[PDB]
């Protein structure tokens, strides 16, 4: 999408099941990983509630000490929620976990606020949330849409602030 | 690229499952068939939202075999790139013709003609890699690839990208 | 299994050693260092935030 | 966008500690 | 303005984290210990980042000169102006370091260099102790 | 010997406002007896010169509004150094002066006029006078850190551990 | 009641800590709003938006004060002073923490040794989750189920409880969960009598 050619299937204006126009939603690695983790843990909780109906521990999964412990919790979650029949989901989740720029929800919200305060395109915002660039020109070349649309000083400020926001591992 | 879309599917339920618990069987069928799939019209099917809010439609018994077909609509998060897209990814394998980069669930290949000559192939290194004056790219190295084209089949989408211009390689 | 416990105790021991060295250096040079040469890197810019960072080290 | 703005945490009830002393002429 | 903008965004996220830890402590039931530790460590390291970034850009903050708006009316908002204007510390911290200095209480300089040599000696001694035993 | 910082120093002169009242005409006259008015400034020298002679955006607006301000320039251009000049005025309660020092660099090669450099901030609010935000921010943060330390040490005192359960309260 | 008092104390302390911290954000939010209105609108509180149209903070220049020996040497030696303070409270807090840890820890070694030297052994021992408590407790299988008995009413399972008061070990059966008292021995002691 160098020229923002998203096609009909991925138009900026989306028609939902309610028939009202909505802005197209784009999520980076951190947002998508958090959303899928939340959905999986909610589904696990629903499954446990259903099993209790037919017939505490969940706080430790979301709060992970380390990357390896997070990966182990992810494997347990996939075993207990997915069944192990979906390898592509495991690969995507591993790719999200290994290269997640931001682990905490509040920091991800800060990144979202910083990127979308200027009102840029959701594609550019998600790309900036996915890519960490040292210099504004590096991002502008690697994101041709950002060219001619954002001042270099603003892009440099955003990139430096994002680099500062990265939580040390 | 991650996006939220509205999807629909036609699911056939066997006559032997015709009981009061049909909604549970439909939900299990949907979850077991849709999640993790790939469709060339919408890319890989990554996840489905609002599992409790699954929309259903009245059955329509087929006149030939008795299996009841249902139309199910939902909202899903999916991944699909576009021409000219630039994405960060992880090097998978190193070859003399170029390299392969995993981005999300997909693979983008770059041929040696698509990088500047400053990056030279080193085979004696363990593992073999591409070495330049500033950037070194190898396994588990974050590399930015500008995707140029994509080929879509029933179950997967392959991609071919180029890094011939500046500000590409190791980050 | 047992190998995982071995590894976990490994980072346990190395973390003890690293945090021990950190608290040692922090308390030894807790007396702030002023050196005219550019080589030295010790900065105390905001007066009370220095004490805040000190109690930070203590609590950590 | 912006996930949530900050709640107003004004403390007008704070008495302040301004030192007053050079009033006599 | 860029430095103060970065200070603004970082302090805003710090205040957001403070609001968070506040509304999860205000509950009548205390959550698990581990969640409290995670929140504490995250917010406290964020405070460290706040301190470091405020340290980095002292020159930009000092160079700025404060002035009220021509459009801002002081006749009606003088209380609000005075609220932000005042900067004197809270008293309890004041007598806190007063008692601290009371307890602490060329001679001072040579004690200072003696502290220098003790610090260097202790650092070298612990480096030697670490090197004595193989930790890998 | 303990000195209150001049930035927070606030002078009140009820007798002067009772006798003369608050006005832009005598705002400098009100400021004259304050400790902040340095006796070494050229304004006082101009004052004795006038006394001896008698015995023997909004900057341009306030520039053109008053003729005594004119006389202030034509008596201040000759003397270079620390001088007191008005910054802005909104009646009938708000006045602020501009604390600047002048170095009339008449050297060859400088086409600019006399150099004007800020020294201090002074705000006249009502009958009161006010005179770094960095200090305010660091003070607030350090007091917050002290309160947080007290709360956390109390909470850790409340903490109780058992091997068979972990930590509870 | 002391727990409630200290909880209220820490609540009011953190509220006092955050009240001053809010004003820093209130001040610093003005610059971007002046530079860019739309981005700055959301930063301020609604009351501050109602107070004035925000263009408050504008860039300005002031020179740096000429340095000398006067203030840096005293600044740094007094920073040395506060950090020597911090070292003192560091040592004191660490000493208190280690004293508390040593006292508690030796207490659980006392209970630990009591457990180790109070337990004998062949016996089918496992961990089970209590129906009421939900935690893991030691249980012993003592029934005749595996010896050939067809009696299905009782499983012969007894949970082990370390008596807090007497520092001894007691066995609580699964079936008799109604009698909760120290008179269990005599209440459950049954026998078979033959009279001719």
């Amino acid at each position: 999408a160098a020229t923002l050619q998203l096609g009909q299937e991925f138009q900026l204006k989306q028609i939902n099941h309610q028939g009202e126009e909505e802005e197209l939603i784009a999520l980076n690695l951190s947002e998508a990983r958090l959303v899928i983790k939340e959905a999986l843990v909610e589904r696990r909780r629903a499954f446990k509630r259903s099993q209790k109906k037919h017939k505490a521990d969940d706080d430790d999964f979301m709060h992970s000490e380390t990357r390896e412990k997070e990966l182990e919790s992810i494997d347990v979650l996939l075993e207990q929620t997915t069944g192990g029949n979906n390898k592509d989901l495991k690969n995507t989740m591993q790719y999200l976990t290994n290269f997640s720029r931001f682990r905490d929800q509040e920091t991800v919200g800060a990144v979202i606020q910083l990127l979308k305060s200027t009102g840029l395109h959701p594609f550019e915002v998600a790309q900036l949330g996915s890519l960490a660039c040292d210099t504004a020109d590096e991002a502008k070349t690697l994101i041709p849409s950002l060219n001619n649309k954002i001042s270099d000083d603003e892009l440099e400020r955003i990139l430096k602030e994002l680099s500062n926001l990265e939580t040390l591992y | 690229m991650f996006f939220i879309k509205d999807l629909s599917l036609n699911i056939t339920l066997h006559p032997s499952f015709f009981g009061p618990r049909m909604k549970q069987y439909l939900k299990t069928k949907l979850l077991e068939e849709v999640e993790g799939s790939c469709t060339g019209k919408f890319g890989y099917i990554l996840c489905v939202l609002d599992y409790d809010n699954i929309d259903i439609q009245r059955g329509r018994i087929l006149p030939t075999d008795g299996s009841a077909e249902f139309n199910v609509k939902y909202r899903a998060v999916v991944f699909k790139p576009f021409k000219g897209e630039v994405v960060d990814g992880t090097v998978v394998s190193c070859s003399q013709h170029g390299f392969e980069v995993q981005v999300g669930p997909m693979k983008v290949f770059v041929t040696k003609h698509l990088m500047p000559q400053d990056l030279t192939f080193n085979a004696g290194s363990n593992p073999p890699s591409y070495q330049s004056s500033e950037d070194v790219i190898t396994i588990k190295s974050r590399i930015r690839v500008k995707i140029e084209g994509c080929i879509s089949q029933v179950s997967s989408i392959h991609a071919i990208g180029s890094i011939k211009e500046d500000y590409l390689g190791a980050i | 299994m047992s190998n995982q416990a071995l590894y976990e105790k490994l980072e346990q021991t190395r973390t003890i050693l690293s945090v021990k060295l950190a608290e040692l250096i922090n308390m030894t040079t807790i007396a702030d260092r002023n050196d005219d040469d550019e080589g030295s890197f010790a900065q105390e810019n905001s007066e009370l935030a220095v004490a805040t960072t000190s109690v930070m080290m203590v609590n950590n | 966008p912006s996930y949530s703005p900050t709640s107003p945490s004004y403390s007008p009830t704070s008495p302040s500690y301004s030192p007053t002393s050079p009033s006599y002429s | 303005g860029q430095a103060l903008d970065a200070v603004r965004m970082r302090l805003a996220q710090l205040t957001h984290s403070l609001r968070r830890i506040r509304d999860e402590m205000s509950k009548a039931e205390l959550p698990q210990w581990y969640t409290l530790q995670s929140q504490l460590n995250v917010t406290l390291s964020q405070l460290v980042s706040v301190t470091s970034t405020l340290q980095h850009f002292q020159e930009t903050l000092d160079s700025t000169v404060v002035y009220p708006l021509p459009k801002f009316p002081t006749t009606s908002h003088e209380s609000l102006v005075t609220t932000l204007l005042r900067k004197k510390n809270i008293p309890e911290v004041d007598e806190w370091m007063k008692y601290v200095r009371e307890t602490s209480g060329e001679e001072i300089e040579k004690l200072l260099q003696q502290d220098r040599e003790i610090t260097n000696w202790a650092r070298t001694t612990f480096r030697n102790e670490y090197g004595k035993h193989d930790f890998k | 010997m303990n000195v209150t910082p001049l930035d927070e120093l606030q002078w009140k002169s009820p007798e002067w406002i009772q006798v003369f009242g608050l006005r832009t005409e005598n705002v400098l006259d009100y400021f004259a007896e304050s400790p902040f008015f340095d006796k070494t400034s050229n304004n006082q020298v101009i004052k004795m010169q006038r006394q001896f002679s008698q015995l023997n955006p909004a900057r341009r607006q306030i520039l053109f509004k008053y003729p005594m301000y004119m006389q202030l320039e034509e008596e201040l251009m000759k003397l270079d150094g620390t001088e007191y000049v008005l910054s802005s005025v909104r009646e009938p309660d708000f006045w602020v002066i501009r604390k600047q020092r002048r170095t009339n660099n008449s050297g060859v090669g400088s086409a600019k006029g006399p150099e004007i450099i800020p020294l201090q901030d002074y705000y006249i609010i009502g009958a009161n006078i006010y005179q770094t935000i960095f200090k305010i921010v660091q003070s607030r943060l350090m007091s917050t850190s002290y309160h947080l330390n007290s709360t956390l040490e109390s909470l850790y005192d409340l903490i109780e551990f058992q091997p068979s359960q972990g930590v509870h309260y | 009641e002391q727990f409630v008092k200290r909880r209220r104390d820490m609540l009011e302390h953190i509220n006092l800590a955050m009240n001053e911290s809010s004003l820093a954000l209130e001040f610093v939010s003005l610059l971007l709003s002046s530079v860019k209105e739309s981005t700055g609108m959301s930063s301020m509180s609604p009351f501050l938006r109602k107070v004035v149209k925000p263009s408050s903070l504008n860039s300005d220049k002031i020179p740096y004060v000429a340095p000398t020996k006067k203030e840096y040497i005293e600044l740094d030696i007094l920073n040395k002073g506060w950090k020597l303070q911090s070292l003192n409270e560091s040592k004191d807090l660490l000493r208190a923490s280690f004293n508390k840890l040593s006292s508690i820890l030796q207490n659980e070694h006392d209970y630990w040794n009591k457990i180790m030297q109070s337990i004998s052994n062949k016996d089918v021992i496992f961990k089970i989750r209590d129906r009421t408590s939900g935690q893991k407790l030691l249980a012993i299988k003592y029934g005749y189920e595996d010896s050939g008995s067809t009696y299905k009413h009782d499983r012969g399972i007894a949970n082990i409880r370390n008596n807090i008061e007497s520092q001894n070990l007691d066995l609580i059966p699964h079936s008799s969960s109604v009698f909760k008292g120290t008179d269990f021995v005599h209440s459950v002691k049954k026998f078979l009598r033959v009279r001719i």
